[PDB]
């Protein structure tokens, strides 16, 4: 169970990365 | 040892290798002279 | 012995600043 | 107020520290603290 | 145009969400191969005989590790500095036993991060920027080359390279202290100044700029909305930050030129970390930290211990226990 | 104008070195922390407290001089010069370690003074006091390491001695007895310091490499007027660079400098907390699961077990001389050692 | 001729020592490009001769 | 104000040597004067080493880095590297040092008196950085000069007394080379060797024939390239690939020098042919192999059968197999089994170390060398306490190999930084945005958003 | 008990600093005055730091 848990958290972070790059709030020039 | 003829120059010879560092220092004495224009 | 060493390097060392000094008096081309 | 040029005091003062420090490294090899 | 020109134009395009570039053509494959191997070895690779003494160290999560203890283990001392590609093994099983993943990961990683650095230059050229961010990155890059490549070379073995793990790194640091007295090495003292000072100046700059933010918001909204992206004008009063900080210390220990202040921020940590990467890189060749062991003695000749001698007793503790089964002869000469 | 008001006037005068009310605390305690350090690393021994030399006078160099902690037998005494131990005798005070408490406590009140000075100057100039707030992390470190940690231990003996190599010894003590590298509070502190160093370097380099051409010479420093309105570098080109190089980028200058404050300040605070634990020997020393397996399975080895073996060598090899007051006698045959070495 | 080689040798050294300070001051002083042309061109041949003379004397003492 | 201040030249004092970029005559003086400094140091240092040199101590016990370079060239040395005539050291010393003064003189003249710029005084010496024909011609001249230099080494080896040959029997001796290796299968086989363990790229060159023959090829290669470039102009492809500027050429050479310092570093660390251990002390690998040899010898004398002794791990305590089966020394030194040295190769057989030779044929000179080398391993502290980091003060030693390898790694690293700095700047300056971004035409502002 | 309270005491020091500053600097919590001149922060203009009444 502990291996699954460490792997799951690591895998959530990689998915965070993807959304934070590709689905960021686009910076725009007000 | 040096050749015994040049023994009286042993202490000159001990200090000679550091002379190139004094050139670097001399450049700063010089720019201080010209006020770092 | 070491006064020999220190007296040589005393003279060699001041040699540089003196050049700068002389060239200032003559309003040399510093 | 400025009779001695700054570039001179700099050189004098520098070679003064160089000496003091130079001496401290000498003492690292002589007398107390030299392992001898 | 022709096909090669379309490709060149896509490769170097400043309109791609992530810049690719010529350096990026080498970086992408090499970083991907390093990362995939690393993730899979960290989770599933079987024990590795790091020290070449048929005494395998388990590094992976499935063989009873956690995040803190796990590692990709350096390759066998029996291999030394020999190249150990997968295809030089008789089987994957032999490759896993002898630590091949480590070689594959660090070489692809060093290459990709070398090209990460060149990519930084390259994108800055396409954008019309000044080019020296990549110089800044050279400090961390140089550091990584030291623990993963230079130090193996000096010592004859990638088995003495820094492990890819949290506890493996600590192992590396302790052993390094016993064999090199890195704490007594000025280049590491310069590294610590680099990173303590880096953090100091980081906190200072952030605190000082934040102190002098221009009232542009109400007390119920984040002050951060006082800044609008791209905006022409500055959002803090540097004159005010100087006036505060010059009084904190004195007027000329404080910066009033923003460019000189930011160049100082860049240079202080970068230089310090260069020195500490040079520290590892020259201790790789056994020019070690200062040795003041039994340096003070009394008129008779008894040793009068100093803090250096106390450090040396710790060092000896690390020396005599590390790799406890790998020494047959009395001096640990590599 | 009352006399308090006239004294305010003079203390808050614009001079080369601002004084303030906070000065009355800051300058005297700071000078004496500094002074007693210089004095004590130049002239004072650790022979009676530690069995060590520790001054230039004895032949130590800049790296090995220390003002060393008082003997363990003093407990947590304040070691006042006029107190029961030294009884007003200056020489005996120096010899029993009084300069350590002198430095420790004058330094503490000087740090107070400095933070108040940060507050006092902020108020008069009219800026927000985020710098004083940032100074709270150095104070948490100093208090945790130098005061709280020994107060939980047997005596001031085990606080840090004020010296370059004395501090290195402290580092290694903490590895061998506390396994402090394994401690998550230290790990967060490492992240904040190395991360702050990172922010420091990357921010400085970005500004330097996105500058606008505001002059015509190759020395770019002279194209900045502290009173100009305009940003001196391009946030927009900075953002695009890092967006395409690293995938994300700052877009907000305020948040960026607030983050620079936050990261190293929060990291030192986290490390302070771990040291408060260690005051009590409440360490993250072991992983129980690894130990139960290792005890039962002689073929199970990890970097975690390899490091404890090193810890074990540090403790036994260094303790007799590092804690002389314990009169530890370890025969050769009990010393842990691997093969040959 | 032992003492005669030490003669030439400190000649070299007391000539180098002059030529070292003198040549750069001579050069960056505007006054005497010509008043000092002869000086340096002489000390030069003098320097060289001294080196050569010391070079042959070595093989009579060293 | 002939440049020489910041208002006119655009560079501040701390980058004042960039004021010289387009002052060919002052720039010529800076280089000659600086060459002066290099040849001065060769001269002062050698004499310094001579004054401090005791011929009865090994070179490596006395902090010497330049005299070992002279000894390797075959001067002043006899069998086993014994010093037999110090006079040549003196000569190298004085001649360089004398020579520094003429160099000295020439640089200070050009940097002060002479024309600041050369291009109107004589059309041959003056140059424009952007003249692609003039640059390749200077390159060609220097190429030829280098090629000659390489052939000077060949001349010393073949016609003028030979080179120290650590592999020459009887324990090493100077020796004239008569059959240099010309087969380019060998000479250029070294270039295609892996730089990894057991191959060593060109660092592995282990005999003086290959060394001399490589320098015939390189000399002739440089002389032929010199002519090439003197007669040619860069082709279309090369013009479109490079930046043609003073600073870019500088960055190309900083690149080159960096690469070379790193190679030097590994040369002095691993190679015991053109850095003989007689002179430089043992290599790190050598010292560690020597330790295992020393303790093999001691225990065999006591009665140990060293081929059948199982150590604690299950591997042989003295001898084990490398991963391709060779008999090698055991213990940690298993990483060093690639080591080859004259003291050790007599025990080597077709399958590696030969147990019959180990049981019968170890001579006292091998025992001595192995003990000497084990106790001059290149470990020491920065203040020159010899040994491991935990050693007590007493032995005042740091191996020349450590000094030469650490100094040149440091140097090669900073010269790679220099490359990146100046290459980057040269590209920016050529594109015209090295002073910053043009507010009125900011490039990113004319680009579409990423998202 | 001891661990938690010493830890909590330490953190609460930081809250004292945070809330103390916000009381004494409430006026500029949202930012510094956008119309503040160097006569007020630069050196010498005022004999007492901050006091506009101290010209020259
Ligand atoms: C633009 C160019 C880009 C090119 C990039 C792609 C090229 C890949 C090269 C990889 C190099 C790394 C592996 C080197 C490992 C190693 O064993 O390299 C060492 C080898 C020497 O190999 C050793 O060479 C020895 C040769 O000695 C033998 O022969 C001798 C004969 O005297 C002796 O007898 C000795 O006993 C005997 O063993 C043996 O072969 C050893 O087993 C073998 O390890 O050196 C070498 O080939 C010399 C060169 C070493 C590489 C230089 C180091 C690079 C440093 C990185 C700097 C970081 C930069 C900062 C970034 C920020
Ligand atoms: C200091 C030495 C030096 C320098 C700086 C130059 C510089 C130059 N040479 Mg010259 N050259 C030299 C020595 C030198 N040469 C010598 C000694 C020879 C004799 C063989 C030549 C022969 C020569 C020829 C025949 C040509 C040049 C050309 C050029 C120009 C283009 C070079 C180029 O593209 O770089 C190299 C850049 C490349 C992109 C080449 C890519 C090849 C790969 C990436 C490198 C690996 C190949 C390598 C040579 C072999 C591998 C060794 C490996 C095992 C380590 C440039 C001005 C060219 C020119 O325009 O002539 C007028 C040309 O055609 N040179
Ligand atoms: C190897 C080191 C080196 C060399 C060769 C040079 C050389 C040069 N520099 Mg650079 N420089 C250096 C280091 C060096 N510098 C460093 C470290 C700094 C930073 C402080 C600078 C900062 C700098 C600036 C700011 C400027 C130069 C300039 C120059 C050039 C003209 C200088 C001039 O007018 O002197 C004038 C000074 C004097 C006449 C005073 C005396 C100098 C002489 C040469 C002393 C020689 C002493 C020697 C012992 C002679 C006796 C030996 C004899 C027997 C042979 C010249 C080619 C200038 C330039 O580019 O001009 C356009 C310029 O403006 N440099
Ligand atoms: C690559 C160049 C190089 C190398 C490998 C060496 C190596 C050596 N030299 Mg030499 N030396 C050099 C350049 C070099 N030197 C130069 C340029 C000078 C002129 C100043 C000298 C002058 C010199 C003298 C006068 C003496 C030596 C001696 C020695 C030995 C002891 C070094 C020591 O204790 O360091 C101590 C270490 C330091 C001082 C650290 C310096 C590192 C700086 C501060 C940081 C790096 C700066 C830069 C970024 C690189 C060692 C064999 C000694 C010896 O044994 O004589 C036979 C001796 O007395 N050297
Ligand atoms: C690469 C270095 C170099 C270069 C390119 C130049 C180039 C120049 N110099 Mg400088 N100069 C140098 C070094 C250099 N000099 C040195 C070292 C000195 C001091 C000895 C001088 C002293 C000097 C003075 C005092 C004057 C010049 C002048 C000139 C110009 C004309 C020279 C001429 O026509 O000679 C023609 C060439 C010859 C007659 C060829 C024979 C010269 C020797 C014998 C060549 C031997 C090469 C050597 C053996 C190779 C090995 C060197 C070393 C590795 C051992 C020209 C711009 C003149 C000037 O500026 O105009 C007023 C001038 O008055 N130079
Ligand atoms: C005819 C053209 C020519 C030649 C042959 C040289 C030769 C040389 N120059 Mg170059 N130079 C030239 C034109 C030339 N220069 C021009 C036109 C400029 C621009 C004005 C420069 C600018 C320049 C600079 C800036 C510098 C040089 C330097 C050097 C020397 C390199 C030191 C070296 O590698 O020695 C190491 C030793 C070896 C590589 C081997 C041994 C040396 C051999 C025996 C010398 C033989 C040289 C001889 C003249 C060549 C034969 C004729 C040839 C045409 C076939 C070398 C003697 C450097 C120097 O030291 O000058 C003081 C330097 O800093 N040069
Ligand atoms: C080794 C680490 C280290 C040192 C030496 C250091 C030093 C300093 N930091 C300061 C400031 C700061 N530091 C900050 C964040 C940080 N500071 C950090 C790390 C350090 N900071 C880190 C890592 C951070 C990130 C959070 C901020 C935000 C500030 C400031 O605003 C302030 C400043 O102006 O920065 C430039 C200055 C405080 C001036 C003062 O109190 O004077 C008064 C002096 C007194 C009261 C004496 C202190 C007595 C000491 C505590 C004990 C005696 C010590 C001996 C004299 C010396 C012993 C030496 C041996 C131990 C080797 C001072 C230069
Ligand atoms: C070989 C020989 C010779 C020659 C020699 C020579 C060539 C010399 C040189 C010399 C030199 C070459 C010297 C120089 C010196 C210098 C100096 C001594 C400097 C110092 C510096 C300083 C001290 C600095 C300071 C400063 C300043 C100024 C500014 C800024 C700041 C500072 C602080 C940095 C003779 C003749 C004897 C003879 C015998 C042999
Ligand atoms: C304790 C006490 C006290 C007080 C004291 C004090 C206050 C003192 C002072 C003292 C001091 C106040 C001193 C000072 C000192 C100083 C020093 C000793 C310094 C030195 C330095 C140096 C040596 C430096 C140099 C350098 C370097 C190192 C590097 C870079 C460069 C230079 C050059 C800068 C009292 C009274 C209460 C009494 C009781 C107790
Ligand atoms: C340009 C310039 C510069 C630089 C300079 C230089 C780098 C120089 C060089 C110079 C040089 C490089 C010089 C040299 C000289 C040398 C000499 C002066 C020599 C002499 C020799 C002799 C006299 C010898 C003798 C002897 C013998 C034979 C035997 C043994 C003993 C004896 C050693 C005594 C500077 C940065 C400052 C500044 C600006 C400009
Ligand atoms: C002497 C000797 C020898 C030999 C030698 C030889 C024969 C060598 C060769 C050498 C070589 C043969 C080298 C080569 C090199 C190459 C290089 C180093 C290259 C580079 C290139 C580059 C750098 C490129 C770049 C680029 C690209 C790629 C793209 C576009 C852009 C650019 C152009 C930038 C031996 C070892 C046997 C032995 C001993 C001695
Ligand atoms: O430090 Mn100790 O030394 Ca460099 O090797 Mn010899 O022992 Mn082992 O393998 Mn990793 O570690
Ligand atoms: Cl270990
Ligand atoms: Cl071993
Ligand atoms: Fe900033």
């Amino acid at each position: 169970m502990e291996t699954i848990t460490y792997v799951f958290i690591f895998a959530c972070i990689i998915a965070l990365f993807f959304f934070a790059i590709f689905f960021r709030e686009p910076p725009r020039i007000t | 040892k040096l050749p015994e003829a040049y023994a009286i120059f042993d202490p000159l010879v001990d200090v000679l290798p550091v002379i190139p560092v004094l050139f670097l220092a001399l450049a700063f004495v010089w720019q201080a002279a010209v006020g770092f224009r | 012995e070491v006064i020999a060493q220190l007296t040589m390097i005393a003279m060699i060392g001041i040699a540089g600043p003196m050049i700068i000094f002389l060239l200032a008096v003559r309003r040399g081309n510093l | 107020g400025g009779r001695i040029p700054l570039w001179i005091v700099a050189t004098v003062a520098g070679m003064g520290v160089i000496v003091i420090v130079g001496l401290f490294f000498y003492g690292a090899y002589a007398g107390l603290g030299s392992s001898l | 145009a022709n096909l090669w020109e379309r490709f060149c134009n896509w490769v170097t395009s400043t309109d791609n969400r992530l810049y690719v570039g010529w350096f990026g053509v080498i970086m992408i494959p090499t970083l991907l191969a390093a990362t995939i191997c690393f993730v899979i070895a960290f989770i599933a690779a079987p024990p590795v005989d790091i020290d070449g003494i048929r005494e395998p160290v388990s590094g992976s999560l499935l063989y009873g590790n956690n995040i803190i203890t796990g590692a990709v283990v350096p390759s066998s001392n029996a291999i030394g500095l020999h190249f150990y590609p997968i295809w030089e093994a008789a089987s994957l099983d032999e490759w896993l036993y002898n630590g091949g993943p480590y070689q594959l990961i660090i070489f692809h990683f060093l290459l990709g991060a070398s090209c990460y650095m060149g990519r930084q230059w390259e994108l800055s050229y396409r954008l019309g920027m000044r080019p020296w961010i990549c110089v800044a990155y050279s400090a961390p890059l140089a550091s990584a080359f030291a623990v993963f490549l230079i130090y193996p070379i000096g010592q004859g073995s990638f088995s003495d390279g820094m492990p890819l793990g949290i506890s493996g790194t600590f192992n590396f640091m302790i052993v390094f202290q016993a064999e090199h007295n890195i704490l007594m090495h000025p280049f590491h003292q310069l590294g610590v100044a680099g990173v303590f000072g880096g953090a100091l100046f980081c906190a200072m700059h952030g605190s000082l700029v934040t102190s002098s933010l221009i009232r542009e918001t109400t007390e119920t909204e984040s002050a951060n909305y006082g800044y609008k992206f791209g905006q022409e004008e500055e959002t803090y009063n540097i004159v005010a930050a100087h006036g505060y900080f010059g009084r904190l210390i004195f007027q000329y220990a404080s910066f009033n030129n923003s460019r000189s202040l930011h160049f100082f921020l860049a240079a202080w940590p970068v230089v310090g970390v260069w020195f500490t990467a040079l520290g590892i890189s020259t201790m790789a060749f056994n020019l070690n930290g200062f040795n003041f062991n039994h340096s003070v003695i009394d008129a008779k000749g008894n040793v009068i211990n100093t803090w250096a001698d106390i450090i040396n007793r710790a060092n000896l503790g690390m020396e005599v226990m590390h790799e406890r089964n790998a020494h047959n002869f009395p001096l640990d000469l590599a | 104008r009352g006399w308090f008001d006239i004294l305010d006037d003079w203390l808050k005068r614009d001079r080369f070195v601002f004084v303030g009310w906070s000065g009355i605390l800051l300058f005297p305690c700071a000078y004496l922390a500094l002074g007693g350090w210089l004095t004590g690393t130049t002239f004072v021994t650790s022979w009676y407290t530690h069995g060590l030399a520790s001054s230039y006078l004895e032949g130590c160099n800049f790296l090995t001089v220390a003002v060393s902690t008082p003997a363990n037998s003093m407990g947590h005494s304040l070691l006042l010069l006029w107190g029961p131990e030294a009884q007003g005798d200056f020489t005996r005070w120096c010899q029993l370690g009084g300069l350590w408490t002198f430095i420790a406590l004058h330094g503490a009140f000087g740090l107070i003074g400095f933070m108040l000075r940060q507050f006092e100057i902020a108020r008069l100039v009219g800026v927000r006091p985020y710098n004083a707030i940032a100074f709270s992390a150095p104070i948490a470190v100093f208090v945790s390491v130098f005061l709280i940690y020994p107060l939980g231990q047997s005596s001031w003996f085990f606080a840090p001695s004020f010296g370059v190599a004395a501090i290195f010894r402290f580092l290694l003590f903490f590895q061998g007895f506390h396994n402090w590298t394994l401690n998550p509070f230290h790990m967060m502190g490492v992240a904040g310091v190395l991360g702050g160093a990172l922010l420091c370097a990357i921010h400085g380099a970005t500004v330097e490499n996105t500058l606008f051409q505001d002059g015509e010479g190759a020395s770019t420093f002279r194209a900045f007027n502290p009173t100009q309105a305009e940003e001196t570098y391009s946030m927009v080109t900075a953002n695009r660079f890092w967006s395409q190089i690293f995938g994300i980028a700052f877009s907000n200058k305020r948040w960026l400098h607030f983050f620079m404050l936050f990261v190293p300040v929060t990291g030192l605070w986290m490390s302070a907390i771990g040291v408060v634990g260690l005051a009590l020997n409440l360490r993250s020393y072991d992983f129980i699961s690894q130990e139960i397996r290792a005890a039962e399975d002689p073929e199970f080895e990890t970097f975690y077990t390899k490091n404890l073996l090193l810890n074990e060598g540090i403790r036994a090899w260094m303790a007799p001389q590092d804690q002389p007051h314990e009169n530890f006698v370890f025969p050769e045959e009990v010393l842990p050692r691997g093969n040959a070495l | 001729m032992t003492i005669l080689f030490q003669l030439a040798l400190a000649a070299l050294v007391i000539l180098s020592f002059v030529m070292v300070i003198g040549v750069p001051v001579a050069y960056a002083s505007p006054q005497d490009w010509d008043r000092s042309k002869q000086l340096i061109f002489l000390g030069s041949g003098l320097w060289i001769a001294l080196v050569l003379v010391v070079g042959v004397l070595n093989f009579f003492v060293v | 104000a002939t440049n020489r201040d910041q208002e006119s030249s655009g560079f501040a004092w701390w980058a004042g040597n960039a004021r010289l970029i387009n002052l060919s005559g002052k720039l010529l003086g800076a280089h000659v004067a600086h060459a002066g400094l290099i040849v001065f140091w060769a001269g002062a240092m050698t004499l310094f080493e001579l004054a401090h040199f005791i011929p009865e101590k090994p070179m490596y016990e006395q902090g010497l880095i330049l005299i070992p370079h002279i000894a390797t060239l075959g001067w002043g040395v006899g069998p086993g590297g014994e010093v037999v005539d110090t006079f040549p050291f003196f000569v190298v010393g004085v001649v360089h040092l004398i020579s520094s003064a003429v160099l000295g003189f020439g640089g200070v003249y050009h940097a002060i008196r002479g024309p600041e710029t050369l291009e109107e005084y004589s059309s041959f010496f003056g140059y424009d950085w952007k003249d692609k024909n003039k640059m390749t011609t200077i390159l060609g001249f220097h190429l030829i000069v280098l090629g000659i230099g390489a052939l000077l080494l060949v001349a010393k080896a073949m016609f003028f007394g030979g080179l120290y040959d650590t592999w020459a029997p009887g324990g090493g001796d100077v020796r004239v080379i008569t059959n240099p290796t010309l087969d380019p299968r060998v000479i250029f086989g070294y270039l295609l060797k892996s730089p990894f363990g057991g191959e060593g790229w060109i660092v592995s060159v282990n005999n003086l024939e290959d060394v001399v023959g490589g320098h015939i090829w390189i000399g002739l290669i440089c002389i032929a390239g010199g002519i090439w470039h003197i007669l040619t102009t860069p082709f279309g492809w090369a013009r479109r690939a490079f930046i043609w500027s003073g600073e870019a050429y500088l960055s190309y050479s900083l690149g080159a020098l960096s690469m070379m310092g790193f190679i030097a570093t590994c040369f002095v660390w691993f190679n015991n042919t053109v850095y003989p251990s007689e002179f430089y002390g043992p290599t790190g690998p050598e010292a560690s192999q020597a330790q295992a040899m020393t303790f093999l010898i001691r225990d065999q004398k006591l009665g140990a059968n060293v081929g059948s002794a199982q150590g604690p791990t299950g591997l042989g305590k003295y001898l084990m197999r490398s991963p391709t089966g060779e008999i090698i020394f055991g213990g940690e030194t298993m990483r060093f089994w690639d080591f080859r040295g004259p003291w050790l190769e007599p025990l080597r057989g077709p399958n590696g170390l030969d147990l019959n030779k180990i049981k019968n044929d170890i001579q006292p000179w091998q025992e001595r060398r192995a003990a000497e080398y084990m106790t001059h391993a290149p470990l020491g502290s920065l203040n020159s306490v010899g040994g491991v980091a935990t050693e007590i003060n007493s032995v005042n030693f740091v191996s020349p190999r450590s000094w030469l390898a650490t100094s040149h790694f440091v140097l090669a690293f900073f010269f790679l930084v220099g490359h990146l700095w100046h290459a980057g700047r040269a590209r920016a300056a050529a594109a015209g945005f090295e002073k910053g971004i043009d507010r009125e035409s900011e490039p990113v502002l004319s680009m579409p958003s990423l998202d | 008990f001891t661990f938690a309270h010493a830890v909590f005491a330490l953190l609460f020091f930081f809250g004292h600093i945070w809330h103390g500053a916000r009381t004494l600097f409430r006026d500029v919590f949202s930012g510094i005055d956008p119309e503040l001149s160097p006569e007020q922060v630069e050196w010498g203009f005022y004999q007492k730091v901050g006091d506009v009444t101290t010209r020259r």
